[PDB]
C-alpha cells in the first residue's frame, strides 16, 4: 500500500494521480535520484502490533453521489401482507387508492 | 527556490525512513531481549548494522545547507542534531584505532576477576564477591583487600589504553570546532537563539558551584552525625575530626551511603513500614500491583495505558523454559508501542519500581505527537526526575492507609519520620559531592589544566576538600582509579545525576504547593489533585522542542537551577541533627591520613 508524499502543486475535489516521475527540489535540472531529486512515493509498513493509532484502518469513504441520471436504480422498499374482501387504503407501484 | 524549503522537504524525507527502520531495529531488540538464542543474535545485528548504515548514509547528504541561511528555530535543531560529524572528520586508521581502544575498554572492565592470595582456585567476580562483601560485610581488613584489589588488577590495565583515548577524543572534538571533549558533552546544555533564555556552554560551571556553595551545610551535619556512630562499630578506626575512609561506606566507589541504615538508626526499638505481610495475607499478585499503580496514576488526572500493553508487555519470570534478563526497562518501540519488561516480586520494593516504570512509560507518551528527532526529554535529567516524583510521593503513609495495606488503627509518631528522612538522606544526599567531584575532576583533564603526569595527585586532592573521604592508601601515576567505574571505563556522561537530583525535589515542592497541602514537604500526598497534574503535563508533551529553560519555567516558575526547595525538604532532619551534635565537631581536615 502507497501514498503519495511530495508534489509541486495542491490538489482539488475528485482528482487522481498515477504519475511517477522524481520530483525536482532545487535549481539544477535533474537525471536520476541521488541529489535533492526525491522520488514521490513511499509505501507504508503496517504490522499487526501496531498502536491503534497506526494500525491500518479499510476505509470506506462512500463521497457517494451522482443521484441524478435517466436510470435511478433505487434502495429498497418494504412490502406488507395482502388483504382481500376488506376496506383498505393501497399503494401499487405508485397507484394510490382506497377500496 | 530558497534553502528553508529544501531542508523542509530534506527532514520530510528523512522523517519517514527513520520511522520503519527503527521501529524494526527496536523490534529485533525485544524479540532478543525476551529469549536468549543464537538466531535472534543474529537478527539483532542485521537490524542494527542497518540502522547504523542508514543513518551514517543520510548524515551525509544533511551538511549540503548551511546553517546560518536558515531563521526558524525548530528544523534548525534538528538539522544540528542531523550536520553533526561523529567520528568520521579523522582518517580512516585513527577512527579504526579509537573504535579498537574502546573495545578493548569495554571487555577489560566487563570480564575482570580476582583471585584470593595462596588460592587460584578461588576467584570472585564483585557481584556475589567484592561488592556483596562491599555491602554485608563488618570487617575491616577484608572490606580494604578487595577495595585495594579490584582497582589493582583493573585499573593498571585501563590506564594506558584510557591516554590514547584522551589525546583521540580531544583531537576528534577540536575537528569538530569544539574546545575539547568535555565542552563536546556541556554543549547539551546550550541554548543559542531566542533572546531571554540563553545558556552558554560556560556557565554550567559557575551555576553548578553556585548551587552546590549551598549544601555544604546541611552535608556538613549530615557526615558528622554519620562519623560519630561509626565510630561505635569500628571504634578504632575513625579519626574524631578526619575524614571518613572510602572503604567502609557500604559501597565500592562510595556512590551510596544506603547500607549503613543498620548501624545509624535513631531509634532501633521502633520498626519501620513494611507491607510485605499485607501483602500476602491478602493473596496479592504482579497484576495487581500494576492496576494499582495505574489507579494511582490516573487519580491525578493522567491517561492510562493501552490495551497492547497489558499483551505484550511481561510481567513475571517465565521460568526455565526460556530464559530472560530480569532488569526493569520502559520500552518505546515507536508506532504507538509502549512496553515494560521487568520480572515482578511481591515486595515494597517492586511496588515502587513499578511507580517509577510507569512514569516512565507515561513521560514516554507524553511526546509523541513530536517529530522523530525531537522525541527525548529537554535535557538528560528530566526523565528521572519525573520517574522519581512518583515513586516518592506514593511511599507516604497517608496513601498506605488510604489503600488498605495498613492498619487505621496505626498512630504515626515524630520518631518515625526521622527514621524515614534519615533513610532518604542516606542516599539521595550524600551522592551529590561524589557526582560533582567526579565530573569537575574529567572536565578539569580533558581540558587541559591538569598535565599527564599530575593526575591523581588532583584526585584524591579534591576528595579531601569535597567530599571528605581519604584513600587507605597511597597511589602513584600507575593507577587509574576512576576508570574503575562503570560510567568512566566506558564513555558516559555523569553530570546527569546531579541535575536530576536537583530538579526532582523542585518539582516536587511545586506541586504539593498547587496541591493546597498544609504541613511539612515529608509527609506529601499528590494523589487526588488535579492541578498537580496538569500543571506537570505542561511540561511533559514540550519534548526537546523548547529550551530547557522554559521547560523548567512553565512548572516551577523559575528558569534556573534551585537549591532552597531540597533544604525545605529535610527542615525537621536538619533540626534534630543540630540538637543531638551539640556536643560534637563540625568540619574536616585535609591532614589526617590512615596510612601516615
Ligand atoms: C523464544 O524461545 C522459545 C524456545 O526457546 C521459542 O519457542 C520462541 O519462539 C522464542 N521466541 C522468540 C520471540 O524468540
Ligand atoms: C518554523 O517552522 C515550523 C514548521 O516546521 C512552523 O510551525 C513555525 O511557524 C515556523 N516558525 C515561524 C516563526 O514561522
Ligand atoms: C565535517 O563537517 C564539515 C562541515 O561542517 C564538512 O565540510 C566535512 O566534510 C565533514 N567531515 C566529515 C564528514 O568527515
Ligand atoms: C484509567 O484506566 C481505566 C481502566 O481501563 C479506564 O477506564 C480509564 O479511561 C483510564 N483513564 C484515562 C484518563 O484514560
Ligand atoms: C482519593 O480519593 C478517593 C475518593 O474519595 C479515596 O477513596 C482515596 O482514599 C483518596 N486517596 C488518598 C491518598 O487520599
Ligand atoms: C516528638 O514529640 C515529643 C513530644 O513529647 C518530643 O518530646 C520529642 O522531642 C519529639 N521528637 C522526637 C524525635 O521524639
Ligand atoms: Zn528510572
Amino acid at each position: 500500500y502507497w501514498y503519495r508524499l511530495f508534489r509541486k502543486s495542491k490538489l482539488k475535489p475528485f482528482e487522481r494521480d498515477i504519475s511517477t516521475e522524481i520530483y525536482q527540489a532545487g535549481n539544477k535540472p535533474c537525471k536520476g535520484k541521488g541529489p535533492n531529486c526525491y522520488f514521490p512515493l513511499q509505501s507504508y509498513g503496517f504490522r499487526p502490533t501496531y498502536g491503534v493509532g497506526h494500525q491500518p484502518y479499510r476505509v470506506v469513504v462512500l463521497s457517494f453521489e451522482l443521484l441524478h441520471a435517466p436510470a435511478t436504480v433505487c434502495g429498497p422498499k418494504k412490502s406488507t401482507n395482502l388483504v382481500k374482501n376488506k376496506c383498505v387504503n393501497f399503494n401499487f407501484n405508485g397507484l394510490t387508492g382506497t377500496g | 527556490s530558497t534553502i528553508e524549503e529544501q531542508a523542509k522537504t530534506f527532514l520530510d524525507k528523512f522523517n519517514h525512513e527513520a520511522e520503519d527502520l527503527f521501529y524494526q531495529s527496536s523490534l529485533a531488540s525485544w524479540n532478543y531481549n525476551t529469549n536468549i538464542t543464537e538466531e535472534n543474535v543474529q537478527n539483532m545485528n542485521n537490524a542494527g548494522d542497518k540502522w547504523s548504515a542508514f543513518l551514517k548514509e543520510q548524515s551525509t547528504l544533511a551538511q549540503m545547507y548551511p546553517l546560518q541561511e536558515i531563521q526558524n528555530l525548530t528544523v534548525k535543531l534538528q538539522l544540528q542534531a542531523l550536520q553533526q560529524n561523529g567520528s568520521s572528520v579523522l582518517s580512516e586508521d585513527k577512527s579504526k584505532r579509537l573504535n579498537t581502544i574502546l573495545n578493548t575498554m569495554s571487555t577489560i572492565y566487563s570480564t575482570g576477576k580476582v583471585c584470593n592470595p595462596d588460592n587460584p582456585q578461588e576467584c570472585l567476580l564483585l557481584e556475589p564477591g567484592l561488592n556483596e562483601i562491599m555491602a554485608n560485610s563488618l570487617d575491616y581488613n577484608e572490606r580494604l583487600w578487595a577495595w585495594e584489589s579490584w582497582r589493582s588488577e583493573v585499573g593498571k590495565q585501563l590506564r594506558p589504553l584510557y591516554e590514547e583515548y584522551v589525546v583521540l577524543k580531544n583531537e576528534m572534538a577540536r575537528a569538530n570546532h569544539y574546545e575539547d571533549y568535555g565542552d563536546y558533552w556541556r554543549g547539551d546544555y546550550e541554548v543559542n537563539g531566542v533572546d531571554g533564555y540563553d545558556y552558554s556552554r560556560g556557565q554550567l560551571i559557575e551555576d553548578v558551584e553556585h548551587t552546590f556553595e549551598e549544601i555544604k551545610p546541611l552535608y556538613e551535619h549530615l557526615h558528622a552525625y554519620v562519623r560519630a556512630k561509626l565510630m561505635n562499630a569500628y571504634p578504632s578506626y575513625i579519626s574524631p575530626i578526619g575524614c571518613l575512609p572510602a572503604h567502609l561506606l557500604g559501597d565500592m566507589w562510595g556512590r551510596f551511603w544506603t547500607n549503613l541504615y543498620s548501624l545509624t538508626v535513631p531509634f532501633g526499638q521502633k520498626p519501620n513500614i513494611d507491607v510485605t505481610d499485607a501483602m500476602v495475607d491478602q493473596a496479592w499478585d504482579a497484576q495487581r500491583i500494576f492496576k494499582e499503580a495505574e489507579k494511582f496514576f490516573v487519580s491525578v488526572g493522567l491517561p492510562n495505558m493501552t490495551q497492547g500493553f497489558w499483551e505484550n508487555s511481561m510481567l513475571t519470570d517465565p521460568g526455565n523454559v526460556q530464559k530472560a534478563v530480569c532488569h526493569p526497562t520502559a520500552w518505546d518501540l515507536g508506532k504507538g508501542d509502549f512496553r515494560i519488561l521487568m520480572c515482578t516480586k511481591v515486595t515494597m520494593d517492586d511496588f515502587l519500581t513499578a511507580h517509577h516504570e510507569m512514569g516512565h512509560i507515561q513521560y514516554d507518551m507524553a511526546y509523541a505527537a513530536q517529530p522523530f528527532l525531537l522525541r527525548n526529554g529537554a535535557n538528560e535529567g528530566f526523565h528521572e526526575a519525573v520517574g522519581e516524583i512518583m515513586s516518592l510521593s506514593a511511599a507516604t503513609p497517608k496513601h498506605l492507609k488510604s489503600i488498605g495495606l495498613l492498619s487505621p488503627d496505626f498512630q504515626e509518631d515524630n520518631e518515625t519520620e526521622i527514621n524515614f528522612l534519615l533513610k532518604q538522606a542516606l542516599t539521595i544526599v550524600g551522592t551529590l559531592p561524589f557526582t560533582y567531584m567526579l565530573e569537575k575532576w574529567r572536565w578539569m583533564v580533558f581540558k587541559g589544566e591538569i598535565p599527564k603526569d599530575q593526575w591523581m595527585k588532583k584526585w584524591w586532592e579534591m576528595k579531601r576538600e569535597i567530599v571528605g573521604v581519604v584513600e587507605p592508601v597511597p597511589h602513584d601515576e600507575t593507577y587509574c582509579d576512576p576508570a574503575s567505574l562503570f560510567h568512566v571505563s566506558n564513555d558516559y556522561s555523569f553530570i546527569r545525576y546531579y541535575t536530576r537530583t536537583l530538579y526532582q525535589f523542585q518539582f516536587q515542592e511545586a506541586l504539593c504547593q498547587a496541591a493546597k497541602h498544609e504541613g511539612p514537604l515529608h509527609k506529601c500526598d499528590i494523589s487526588n489533585s488535579t492541578e498537580a497534574g496538569q500543571k506537570l503535563f505542561n511540561m511533559l508533551r514540550l519534548g526537546k522542542s523548547e529550551p530547557w529553560t522554559l521547560a523548567l519555567e512553565n512548572v516551577v516558575g523559575a528558569k534556573n537551577m534551585n537549591v532552597r526547595p531540597l533544604l525545605n525538604y529535610f527542615e525537621p532532619l536538619f533540626t534534630w541533627l543540630k540538637d543531638q551534635n551539640k556536643n560534637s565537631f563540625v568540619g574536616w581536615s585535609t591532614d589526617w591520613s590512615p596510612y601516615a
